[PDB]
């Protein structure tokens, strides 16, 4: 790895200026080096690993999104015949993006999962592994499709059930894999009745606990919250 | 698209 | 070079799904493999190699500045020792973005400047080499800065020659070059009353010029003079 | 900072 000679506290002040340069790729390359030196990683890196991966693979995904509505579009009756041209290049992004998928997925499985004990990193790392499948469920064409997406749904499961066991209802990690898991159920597996009903169901437990709470806590959980609304709301 | 985080 | 497989009229088309997309590394690639076919460019290709570029070193541009101010905020009295990681990363994308910029002069060089032969490919391809020679100046701190400057300056100096003897003073390219060696002036070269007078003059004469315009060239034309007053507002 | 096109 080209970061192995890099000490990992430049790589996590490295990942800092990235951030702040809003060079992502660079910032994810850096998280990359961080993880791959073998100690667990903090709370604070844990976010940085996220926001960079996220950013990343969320401007992949939005390209692809263009190229493959041109690609739809120039397959419709009375469209011009233009060659190989739309699907070559939506397929090099989908690539890319496939490539990122398996990288994440990869530093999961090796082995941040499996080294994280206490509920707030096991439930952000399984979280992080139903995200990515699901980001390869969004592409995914082939004989393979429902095992990614049953590997997605796993995931997020096993995240839901340490969550429930181990985190009060306002807690943030428990906010947005519910957030996530939520959309998964609507945008992926075809279960917008399921979607609803965790989102409502996560929004309505987390507004009876926020009384427990101080300001600065109240603020991080209700942010959450207001895109559980948000969503319920586009849903129904 | 739903927001995430 | 890994286009030299791609068809010419595919690269292009690739460019155009790159833009829409707003990919635009991907576009500046498409367009590299488009130059090196050897043949010369059109009008649209022009604008697409213009465009691609452009946004990927505006984007290593806007980095640099972040990182060198956090740099510089570093080297102040009271600032405490961070080690060398700050100064290491605004270098990484400084050689990066010089490399971007070498890329593109190399193009200009090998071999469309002297293949262009009408005013509008000629002057716009030396604007470029004006542009990207700045973008060197901006970064440059050693015994070359001077050279650097100077080859910006005697780029866009030729094409500000063939403009005015070649263009009406309307035209969006003599426009846009007469802007950016303005800003060259202001920003590069220490001058700032030259910039001003270039800005100043370069507007009237276009104004005075509008009338023998249609409707669709009036817009385009006054697009451009618009930002040489925004200019002169800045900096007066 | 200024304009450039
Ligand atoms: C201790 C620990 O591992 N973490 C708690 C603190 C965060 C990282 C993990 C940062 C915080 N992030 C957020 O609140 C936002 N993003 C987000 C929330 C929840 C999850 Cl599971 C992922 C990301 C920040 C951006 O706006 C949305 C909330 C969790
Ligand atoms: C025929 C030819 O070579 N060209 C004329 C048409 C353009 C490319 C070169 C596209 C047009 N662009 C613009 O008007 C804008 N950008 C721009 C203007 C002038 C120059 Cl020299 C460079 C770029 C488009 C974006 O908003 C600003 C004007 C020139
Ligand atoms: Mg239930
Ligand atoms: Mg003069």
């Amino acid at each position: 790895g080209a970061m192995g000679s890099m000490e990992r506290a430049s790589l996590i002040q490295k990942a800092k200026l990235a951030e702040q340069a809003e060079r992502y790729e660079d910032m994810a390359a850096f998280m990359k080096g961080a993880v791959e030196k073998g100690e667990e990683l903090s709370c604070e890196e844990r976010n940085l690993l996220s926001v960079a991966y996220k950013n990343v693979v969320g401007g992949q995904r939005a390209a692809w999104r263009v190229l493959s509505s041109i690609e739809q579009k120039s397959n419709e009756e009375g469209s011009e015949e233009k060659g190989p041209e739309v699907r070559e290049y939506r397929e090099k992004v989908e690539t890319e993006l496939q490539g990122v998928c398996d990288t994440v997925l990869g530093l999961l499985d090796s082995h941040l999962i499996k080294e994280a004990g206490d509920a707030e990193s096991r439930v952000f790392y399984l979280k992080m592994k139903g995200d990515y499948y699901r980001y390869l469920a969004e592409v995914a064409t082939g004989d393979d499709k429902k095992r990614i997406i049953d590997s997605a749904r796993s995931a997020y499961q096993e995240a839901m059930d340490i969550s429930k066991k181990e985190m009060p209802p306002t807690n943030p990690i428990r906010l947005g894999l519910a957030l996530n898991f939520s959309v998964f159920h609507y945008e992926i597996a075809n279960s917008p009745e399921e979607a609803i009903s965790l989102a409502k169901t996560t929004f309505d437990e987390a507004m009876a606990d926020l009384h427990t709470l101080s300001e600065d806590s109240y603020k991080d959980s209700t942010l959450i919250m207001q895109l559980l609304r948000d969503n319920l709301t586009l849903w129904t | 698209f739903p927001a995430t985080v």
